[PDB]
């Protein structure tokens, strides 16, 4: 009754096309097409379910790089360097969302989750008739998984002042 | 702030060679002999260009046209970081910039590619020194004057800081030494912002509290002709006893509260117009409900309209979100498995399910003719509900007007009207006076916020008070005086037991002699000038480094110190060199020192915390002569 | 004779069209929900019930939206309702033991009015007017409370009536 | 301004010799030779000590030991004056001194006695400059002297700049020095600064004072709004200011007869502004929740970080998704995540579990250090915008309840004609307080007269002139010192020279960058350039009427370059010296304490060299050195 709606809004049928979606952008412009490790599935959702970061994640283009949107933050004419530090908390916050997302994921074949903290994402998939609103949020994971690519585990872990 | 360089490193032009690097050692004097030359010395510009200069003072003839890419390496509190700049080429600077991060930086990338640009390189070396918080604080450039010394500058008596030139470099370093002595803070800077805030705050609450309560008092004190008045009226049944303000007061209120007043007119003699005009007045007493009832109930169903476009909104946005559910379904096989080990699990196949006929069930709920058929009923309702409205408000029209001309015609009803219109309007006056005289109450909160503001400007005021930013300042250049001595006591001077003082307005040293007190300017020798800029550096480094959060970089770069002299001679240098070393030495690690002289490995070989090897030539012969002869 | 039916007819179908789920043994039918029903049992007025019905849809629209802006999850909800449970609880033996005397829906117009004045805790919120009223309007079309400590028989009756 | 040395006189400690005395040739340069490295360096003591420096520093080793009394002979205007000052040896300064003026003054006392002190020569001095009693005497000793240190020094230009009150009071009298502003106008222009400054403080206070806080602005516009209802005053189409609606509220209680005209009109209008008002709140009461729980997470961890340790630096939490998988495990089911039940979905959980762990083990080992963090700019921020929201929330609601609540029992006999008079009994009576609040006068009327005052001072000083005259000036000084530097010896010749005042300096125009002197070797070129800037200078003050400069010179070894070829170079700048003395009829005298050879000078126009002149110990005569 007082859970209906937050039931419906953030449904991990949801959140598994957004990490399907993370894993096909992360792979595509790492150096040797190697899936992504397992800690960074969880920090999808609170990046892209979230308005004043998923805005960021909009304004600043492809060719910006991770540290463009990890800077945008603390600019002095936006002043919302807090938001930074509680990514991290947020993330912690839905351990189980995310948790469920992934399970659909890979029980639906879109993720094959190898016995290697590893995760790799599957091609020849495609969906038709959705809303405008989410075929936003897709292209915005996509992007943020192409800029995760770029780097590497220390230099992501850095920008983003996350502790795994 | 331990930020220190470990190497500078070259990309040839030619797409031929490996990249040449000169690697340094973190935490000890780093002895180059070199620039045995004329011209200047090649590692400075490049250190200089990397950290984000606005021109490329690099040797053109001989370095430029043989490399491609310049860039140093920084060990920092976050690890290691690779800065490198492109060569400006045809044009006098460039802002393309590469940056790369980790642990311990062990493989140079061959080929280099643009990856940032000077002003993000900019912000995040102030994010690093802490610099870019709420005069107050520098930038990084401008902490500059502490970590260089140019040739020109390391012995000569009326200069001491690099960039002290011009009047506007003056100011700027006068005003930014409080901060980098730790008087000033952020935390004083914010206390400071707040304080001011919730004086301005205040001021405005106490006028406008003294304003009402002026006005409630004077009225206050008119409350006795005001009761007087009141029994004249006959609205108030005259008493005789003595009353105190309490009872007359109560007594107003009681007055206020009646559904109607003490009409003072007797009822036994009627004229033709009394009748009347009671009548009326009850018709219309009757009117007044009919009307507010239909207030209410407009307002009521506009509110209802509202809500229900609000919730048709909220559907679809849940629905749209939903929607995927149906998707997942096509493409999930035949069998159920489980995620991590293949196990039979039909799991998933229920959770699509379950989210498919939600989203069936709010499909069905968006059915619109269902829906749209509300709204005509709807509609139909808003129209009678203002039609009514409007014949209401009419016969209140008739009604005033039947008032306005019996009122018009006889003569009593006008002194009825006057008496009723008087004592009306008193008792509105003693309404409003009462209740704003209940506003300011003891306990009312127009009180208490006073108060309560009063009490934050007093706990601020003393916080502030009770750590000043001159004693801060007076105690640390103490400290500071008592180092420099102590360094002084064992290089070369003339009178090595008189004491000095850095004046921080002046931007000098005043040597406090027995006699007199005299400025560094009027000393002799280049042997004693070395030596007082030395001692007064390292002391500064020194104290930078003892304190937590100091936005100077910790390390210093000398260049050719040994020229006072030509470089009898070998002990003073000895001994210059040996005291740089035991200071580097007892900072353990923290501290780097980077030395360009000509001075023989004679006079700095065996010394604990030195070390310069061969390799390091600088000028020209750091680019090796394979491209040199290529190009 | 006409206008008194027509503005009958028009109440139920403007009152009773809407639910979490439109239940299709009401579809065909107008019966009121729950909580409009357990209002008309101590028979509130008729613009009462409208703006009981605009503050339990605007708290959905609320609950909808901060969820959807990611400012609110599962399980800050549930402190809440078990926080009006316990109060809706007290408050209840509170008003039967004070005036158990008052004839029946007497004492449901006192809880009903008392319920809703009350704060609430909750966390660093700024709730606006119609936002405790809608959860409330919500708990009742449940059954899980009341505006009548006999609801539950009264809703029997009514349903067989 | 006319001022020259004629000569210095001496006398013995001990009364019983006649005074010594040496006296130069005015208006042509006296070159000095001595003894180098011997206390030759006695005549710029002797002549600062005598025009009242506070503190004395004659040898006391060689002279001091055998004179008491001192003195110095110059020619003014005024005619010509002889200033003796007394050496009693046991303190280092005295205010003792003898005076003595004439039109021409040949005889010399054999005694002396106290006729005067520092402060009346001083002050005899001040007025000689016809100043106003600021400039001084003594603050123009920056264009007259030349130590050993200054003459050929790339980083100082003019003498006592070292500290920084010195070159404070010199940079403000370039001005005066030049001409370009009178007198009368420095004294006008402080006051005009202070004025200037001052308005805008009682301006902002105004502003301040103007403001009013809200439920005061709720009180009045739900009154106006209850008025507009009944149909008293008409529809507004624009948002009205508090001295609208005061003076309109006004008008309508001062009416004879009133005349109520509701008309579903008036009673729509009212609910449209109470659903406008219903939005506005929900925005508002949305973005004051967001900011506060901002807020209380900041300050959360800011609990993490004064509690942790004094250091700028957070205490947290780790993610530990492998141990919370773990803790999530129970015995009921061998799947956190499907529930399941079986051994070899506990071996695949514990295998993974381990995996993650390592990897997490590893990230760790990568990141060891402290997290530091300084957010107070936001902190500052978000407190700010809670209370002006907060403000703004409590406003609105307070103008809804009052709309709201006009449909409840509190209204069903209002709209008739009677009781409508009640609420004029209200209105006239709340009107009282509203007309005191958020008004003032008196800063109206202090902000007109000082922005009046402003107005006239600015039309009076009229700072174009002084820029301009300046700007005029600085290039007639630069022309000069470019013609004399082509008699030099330079690096270039043809460079022209430019001269900075607030950096207290030169800059040599380069082909592509400006030097400033410091950054320029080939130490010979300083001694070229100060002495082109100071014979420009010198030459100029002279050009005009009535200026304060006295006209002298005085340099110390300006060959100290040239180790005493430098034979062919020293020639070229004492000539120039000579002709630049030449070319002013005498009005301008030069000192030089030198030890060149004779050779290098004497054959040149305007100079001049005597065998005596001797300096040092030798200044003494032999007689003395034994009685005195």
């Amino acid at each position: 009754m007082l859970a209906r709606e937050a039931q419906n809004i953030q449904n991990p049928a949801l959140g598994a096309a957004l990490v399907w979606r993370f894993c096909c952008g992360y792979v595509k412009t790492n150096r040797v097409s190697a899936p992504p490790p397992l800690p960074f599935l969880f920090l999808v959702l609170p990046i892209i379910l979230h308005q004043e970061t998923s805005e960021f994640v909009k304004r600043t283009y492809k060719s910006s790089g991770l540290r463009a949107f990890a800077a945008k933050f603390g600019d002095s004419s936006v002043s919302k360097q807090d938001l930074l530090f509680q990514i991290h908390e947020r993330s912690i916050r839905w351990r189980q969302l995310s948790l469920r997302s992934i399970e659909l994921a890979v029980a639906s074949d879109l993720l094959k989750l190898q016995d290697g903290s590893d995760v790799i994402p599957l091609s020849k998939t495609k969906a038709r008739g959705l809303s405008d609103e989410v075929k936003t949020l897709m292209d915005l994971a996509e992007k943020l998984g192409s800029w995760f690519g770029e780097l590497s585990i220390h230099e992501v872990v850095t920008t983003l002042k996350v502790k795994l | 702030m331990y930020f220190q360089i470990r190497g500078i490193i070259l990309w040839p032009r030619n797409k031929n060679f490996k990249p040449h690097t000169i690697r340094f050692e973190l935490g000890k004097v780093n002895v180059i002999s070199g620039a045995s030359r004329t011209g200047k010395s090649a590692v400075i510009p490049i250190i200089d260009y990397c950290l984000g200069a606005n021109t490329c003072s690099i040797p053109v003839k001989t370095i430029r046209k043989y490399c491609e890419w310049f860039g140093i390496v920084v060990a920092t509190e976050q690890g290691e970081k690779l800065l490198a700049r492109k060569e400006p080429g045809n044009q006098r600077s460039t802002t393309d910039m590469f940056v790369l991060e980790a642990e311990n930086i062990t493989s140079i990338p061959i080929r280099l590619e643009k990856n940032t640009n000077v002003i993000a390189v900019k912000r995040m070396l102030d994010d690093l020194a802490n610099l870019s918080n709420l005069d107050g604080r520098p930038a990084f450039r401008d902490l500059a004057a502490f970590t260089f010394q140019p040739q020109n500058v390391v012995a000569n008596p009326d200069v001491l800081f690099f960039k002290t030139n011009t009047y506007e470099h003056r100011e700027k370093l006068r005003k930014i030494f409080p901060y980098v002595l730790g008087a000033i803070t952020s935390e004083l800077m914010a206390k400071q912002f707040e304080l001011n805030r919730i004086r301005l705050f205040l001021r405005r609450k106490e006028r406008e509290l003294k304003d009402a309560q002026d006005v409630s008092a004077q009225w206050l004190a008119d409350l006795k002709s005001k009761y007087s008045e009141a029994q004249e009226l006959g609205l108030v049944p005259k008493p005789q006893e003595q009353l105190s303000r309490k009872q007359m007061i109560s007594q107003l209120e009681e007055v206020i509260s009646r559904t109607d007043l003490t009409l003072k007119v007797t009822v036994s003699t009627i004229s033709d117009a009394l009748s009347e005009l009671n009548t009326l007045e009850s018709e219309e007493r009757l009117v007044s409900r009919e009307l507010t009832t239909m207030r209410h109930r407009l307002e009521e169903m506009n509110r209802l309209r509202v809500g229900m476009h609000q919730y048709e909104n909220a559907l679809l946005m849940q629905r749209d979100r939903l929607k995927i559910s149906g998707w997942l379904l096509s493409n999930t096989n035949d069998e159920s498995d489980c995620p991590m080990c293949g196990s039979h699990t039909d799991s998933a196949k229920q959770k699509l399910q379950a989210l498919v006929q939600r989203l069936s069930d709010v499909e069905a709920a968006v059915g619109a003719d269902a829906h749209k058929e509300v709204p005509a009923a709807f509609d139909r309702e808003l129209q009678r509900v203002t039609t009514e409205v409007a014949n209401a408000t009419e016969r209140l029209r008739a009604i005033q007007s039947r008032k306005r001309t019996l009122t018009s015609r006889s003569k009593e009803a006008r002194e009825q009207q006057f008496s009723t219109r008087r004592a009306e309007r008193f008792i509105g006056n003693v309404e409003s006076a009462l209740e704003l005289h209940r506003k300011l109450g003891s306990d009312s909160e127009l009180v208490e916020e006073v108060r309560k503001l009063k009490e934050m400007v007093q706990t601020l005021e003393k916080e502030l008070r009770e750590k000043d930013v001159e004693l801060r300042k007076n105690q640390a250049l103490r400290v500071i005086n008592a180092q420099a001595g102590n360094i002084l006591q064992g290089l070369d001077v003339e009178d090595p037991s008189a004491p000095i003082s850095l004046e921080i307005n002046d931007l000098t040293i005043k040597v406090l002699g027995d006699e007199r007190d005299d400025y560094l300017s009027e000393i002799g020798s280049g042997s004693n000038w070395l030596s007082y800029h030395l001692a007064i550096l390292l002391s500064l480094h020194q104290f930078y480094l003892s304190q937590k959060n100091n936005p100077v970089p910790s390390f210093l770069i000398l260049d050719q110190p040994s020229q006072v002299y030509f470089p009898e001679d070998v002990e003073a240098v000895r001994r210059a060199f040996k005291a740089m070393g035991n200071v580097v030495i007892k900072e353990k690690g923290k501290l780097q020192l980077i030395v360009l002289d000509h001075a023989p490995r004679e006079v700095w070989g065996e010394i604990d915390g030195v070390v310069g090897l061969p390799e390091w030539r600088d000028g020209i012969k750091l680019v090796p002569m394979e491209w040199l002869t290529g190009v | 004779w006409y206008k008194a039916y027509v503005q009958k007819i028009d109440r139920q179908m403007v009152l009773s069209s809407r639910a979490q789920a439109p239940v299709k043994e009401k579809a065909q039918e107008y019966l009121p929900d729950k909580f409009v029903q357990q209002l008309e049992i101590i028979g509130l007025p008729y613009e009462e019930i409208l703006g009981a019905i605009s503050d339990y849809l605007m708290a959905s629209f609320d609950r909808t939206d901060w969820a959807a802006r990611g400012e609110v999850d599962e399980t800050s909800f549930d402190d809440l309702d078990t926080a009006l449970q316990r109060t809706w609880k007290n408050k209840q033996r509170i008003c039967g033991l004070t005036h158990s005397e008052k004839s029946e829906q007497d004492q449901g117009k006192l809880l009903y009015f008392e319920c809703m004045q009350f704060n609430i805790p909750l966390q660093a919120m700024s709730p606006p007017s119609h936002f405790i009223p809608g959860c409330y309007h919500i708990l009742a079309d449940s059954l899980a409370v009341g505006w009548h400590p006999n609801y539950t028989t009264q809703l029997k009756n009514k349903k067989v009536a």
